[PDB]
């Protein structure tokens, strides 16, 4: 996040040192600066790379999900936690193979009457319950699971500033894997083809669990719908192994492609 | 004294025996770009004596009916010797100036000319289409332009003139001319002086810019008190304009620029 070096003045040359010539076969990039190939003046550099630090690049709340609940089973909804339901944050994360950070979740809740001239309801309160992989998932908008004696819940009152909570680095590995070239199972010799088969590039069937959202108020016959837009921001970021960015449209959770396979336009070789 | 001076730049010298001091705009003398304010990294060219010398642009004539004249810098000097060459061969260019306006008459003549140096002197156009003045009209070169006594809207839709319509009392830009004194200036009152001398530093929001796309200064000359003589309804006295670029430095050399004309 710092300063750039100054440009030193450089005069003419006539020597056996040729920085302009190189050999990219080695796998290295030629570290030339302007003064290597032209005469330069002294410039005191004041520009910095403060905004391109790994932290500043991700320091934005991106939408990862839009959970919908109809307060007239739709009285409650469950969202399997992921960053792949949307494309924008996903593409930025995928510039790297591994990552490690904390997360900040902000929830923007909106609601409205479906009918322009019918129904009425008192102010709604929402419960956003996190169900860690293993915990019982709600079957009804009002069954015993909503007691949350151990699961973390967030109760949001409609109209209040967006709710917000922080989550630590929760991975079971030392870093989050954006790419996993493997399987969760190894098919063994002799077992039925139905056996030992698993998805390519998938780890746990339930990585991070899911969110169960519901309106706590008793539902009125009035037609109402609410949407909880989930925004996530990685804070305290560290990333490893850069990768080229996604060039063609995403086709699922994997690196699969199908449709926009011809991303580049035509342009004449000798056309400026 | 305040009245006698001699200016020498390169191979050119100007003498005056009736000056009224000289003005150094904003109290800043022209200078070269410092390393702490430098932007383009390539080695600059500094023609020095070949470009920083006095160039005499065309002489205009003042009559009882004149409304005023205007020029744009570096535009007015684009065809001036090696200064113009360097201007067109380089992407970027920077320069300050010494503007010396000349106008002598006699002890029986009257009149006062207001000479103003305006940074970013944007002028008003002639159509209902905003910012419609075309490049060729905005950059007249050494001949410059003239102020008008009234606004006249160009209505030829088939062939719009796309020119300026600078009304004099509106300073050609929608402001009152009497307030133009907030800009560096001098007055050539015939009963007092022969000339006006202004030293202009480079003014811009950048250290260096494109001289072909952008005019930094504008020179406006307005008759504050009209020309009058003895009893000759007929009177004409010339106004000669001599300008010298200062501290010229150019960056970004390539093939020469040949702008479209007329
Ligand atoms: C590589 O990029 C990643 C890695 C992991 C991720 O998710 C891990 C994750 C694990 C638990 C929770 C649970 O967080 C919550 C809690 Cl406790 C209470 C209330 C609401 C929430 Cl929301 C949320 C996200 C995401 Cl979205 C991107």
């Amino acid at each position: 996040a710092n300063n750039l070096p100054d440009t030193q003045s450089s005069g003419p040359a006539h020597s056996k040192e040729t920085p302009a010539l190189t050999a990219v076969e080695t796998g290295a990039t030629n570290p030339l600066v302007p003064s290597d190939t032209v005469q330069t003046r002294h410039v005191i550099q004041k520009r910095t790379r403060s905004e391109s630090t790994v932290e500043s690049f991700f320091a934005r709340g991106a939408c990862v999900a839009i959970i919908e609940v109809d307060n007239d089973s739709k009285l409650f909804s469950v969202w399997k936690i992921t960053y792949k339901d949307t494309v924008q944050l996903r593409r930025k994360l995928e510039f790297f193979t591994y990552s490690r950070f904390d997360m900040e979740f902000t929830f923007v809740v909106t609601s409205n009457y479906t009918d322009a001239n019918n129904g009425h309801a008192l102010n709604q309160v929402y419960q956003i319950m996190y169900i860690p992989p293993g915990a019982p998932i709600p079957g009804k908008w009002n069954d015993y699971t909503w007691q949350t004696s151990s699961n973390p819940s967030v109760f949001y009152t409609y109209g209040a500033p967006p709710a917000r909570i922080s989550v630590p680095y929760v991975g079971i590995a030392n870093a989050y894997s954006h790419f996993y070239d493997g399987f969760a199972k190894v098919p063994l010799a002799g077992q039925a083809s139905t056996e030992g088969d698993s998805l390519y590039g998938a780890a746990s069937l339930n990585d991070f669990g899911s969110l169960a959202v519901r309106v706590v108020n008793d539902h009125n016959p009035t037609k109402l719908t609410s949407k909880i837009r989930v925004y996530m921001k990685p804070k305290h970021v560290r990333v490893w192994c850069p990768r080229p960015p996604r060039a063609v449209p995403y086709y699922g959770p994997g690196v699969d492609y199908k449709d926009g396979l011809a991303p580049l336009p035509g342009k004449g070789l000798t056309t400026y | 004294s305040v009245r006698v001076m001699q200016l020498t730049l390169g191979n050119s010298t100007i003498t005056t025996q009736e000056a009224a001091n000289s003005v150094v705009a904003y109290g800043r003398w022209p200078e070269y770009i410092k390393d702490s304010e430098a932007n383009p990294v390539d080695q600059p060219t500094e023609p020095d004596v070949a470009a920083c010398r006095f160039y005499t642009l065309d002489t205009v004539t003042w009559r009882k009916e004149s409304r005023g004249w205007w020029w744009k810098l570096p535009d007015a000097l684009k065809d001036m010797g090696l200064f113009g060459q360097n201007m067109f061969y380089h992407y970027l260019g920077r320069a300050g100036y010494t503007v010396h306006v000349q106008c002598n008459a006699s002890k029986f003549h009257q009149g006062a000319l207001g000479v103003f140096a305006v940074p970013e002197m944007c002028l008003a156009g002639d159509s209902t289409t905003h910012m419609f003045t075309k490049y060729e009209n905005a950059n007249p070169g050494e001949k410059g332009g003239e102020f008008k006594g009234s606004f006249t809207l160009d209505t030829n839709a088939t062939n719009p003139a796309r020119n300026f319509c600078p009304v004099d009392y509106l300073f050609g830009s929608g402001v009152l001319a009497g307030n133009a004194f907030v800009y560096p200036h001098q007055i050539i009152n015939l009963r007092t002086n022969n000339c006006a001398t202004l030293v202009l530093p480079y003014v811009n929001s950048l250290s260096i810019d494109s001289m072909t796309k952008h005019n930094n200064w504008g020179i406006a000359i307005l008759p504050l008190a009209p020309l009058d003589f003895a009893t000759e309804s007929s009177t004409e006295i010339p106004i000669t304009l001599t300008i010298a670029p200062m501290c010229c430095e150019f960056n970004g050399l390539r093939n020469i620029t040949v702008p479209r004309t007329q």
